[PDB]
């Protein structure tokens, strides 16, 4: 029975490469096409927008060319290159891109459920099972990705929407790469970063698992394990190869995220022989049913509220520039 | 610790 599950495995991401080659060999819109609406979110932004036409909702990302200083540019390319060769449930669709002599322009599908990152810090943590069904959505993205030599890099709860069935959308590949072995890219977001990356080491896709790790802590506690004002003192943590645990957290909870927060390579899960199979096997997610996620057949933890297209009461207020 | 949105960091 596991093994039919790992031969169905292999079978679905040999068709899903396949798929993706063809797109990635051989990859639009003006912007007047649409009415700009609302911030939605905003970085070193992201609008709601409608488009003129056909009225339906997007969000549009504008990249400035002024602001696209840094050698920021092949991380750019690498972004609207992946997002248009991936195909998975819990990974935000792109529908256009274009650009104009001031900005880069990607348009996708608008999730109107807003950030996990709001819902969490407004009910403080979520109860393991609630934490849970959002941590298998992410393990099988990232062995989707991870399949087709993608790492992610930028996991964290801002970067995670609500859909209005509850399931994730993973935004944000800003600094998702094709890596067929290691890469040296000092990126990602100080709290999540692994050992590896903060050590200028080159470093592989076991950063995405230890980033796993960081993300189930932070949304079972409603704070991440490392955890100070300053990015230096957040480093000096991570490196130490010290976590400290809640006294709610389960002992299974625990017993994973000490093999996901694994300084050591050679002992982190996800980056031994067997693969994804020693998360997706940990008697954490004893009670998960990994195709019923994908086939979004499991009843979510809640349903973000909605009062009809185009609503934007589930995001925070940001300047309009 | 930090306990709004966390910007990401693009080099060193
Ligand atoms: C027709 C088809 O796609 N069959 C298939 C593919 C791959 C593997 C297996 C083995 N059970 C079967
Ligand atoms: C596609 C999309 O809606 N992206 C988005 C929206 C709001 C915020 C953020 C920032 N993590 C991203």
């Amino acid at each position: 029975k596991k093994g039919s599950e790992q031969e169905s495995v292999k079978e679905f991401l040999a068709k899903a490469k396949e798929e993706f080659l063809k797109k990635w060999e051989s990859p639009t819109a003006q912007l007047d096409h649409f009415d700009r609406i609302k911030t939605l979110g905003t970085g070193s932004r992201v609008m709601l927008v409608k488009h003129k036409e056909t009225g339906n909702h997007y969000a549009m990302k504008i990249l400035d060319k002024q602001k696209v200083v840094k050698l920021q540019i092949e991380h750019t390319l690498n972004e609207k290159r992946i997002l248009q060769a991936v195909n998975f449930p819990f990974l935000v669709k792109l529908e256009f891109s274009f650009k104009d002599n001031s900005n880069l322009y990607m348009v996708m599908e608008y999730v109107p459920g807003g950030e996990m990152f709001s819902h969490l810090r407004r009910i403080g943590r979520f109860s393991e099972p609630h934490a849970r069904f959002y941590a298998a959505q992410i393990v099988l993205t990232f062995e989707y990705l991870h399949s087709l030599d993608l790492i992610y890099r930028d996991l964290k709860p801002e970067n995670l929407l609500i859909d209005q069935q509850g399931y994730i959308q993973v935004t944000d590949f800003g600094f998702a790469k094709r890596v067929k072995g290691r890469t040296w890219t000092l990126c990602g977001t100080p709290e999540y970063l692994a050992p590896e990356i903060i050590l200028s080491k080159g470093y592989n896709k076991a950063v995405d698992w230890w980033a796993l790790g960081v993300l189930i802590y932070e949304m079972a506690a409603g704070y991440p394990p490392f955890f100070a004002d300053q990015p230096i003192q957040i480093y000096e943590k991570i490196v130490s190869g010290k976590v400290r645990f809640p006294s709610h957290f389960s002992s299974d909870l625990k017993d994973l995220l000490r093999n996901l927060l694994q300084v050591d390579l050679t002992k982190r899960f996800g980056n031994l022989k067997n693969g994804v199979n020693d998360i997706k096997n940990h008697k954490w997610f004893a009670t998960t049913d990994w195709i019923a996620i994908y086939q979004r057949k499991v009843e979510a933890p809640f349903i973000p509220k909605f009062k009809g297209p185009g609503d934007t009461s589930n995001f925070d207020d940001y300047e309009e520039e | 610790g930090r306990t709004g949105r966390r910007q990401a960091i693009h080099d060193i």
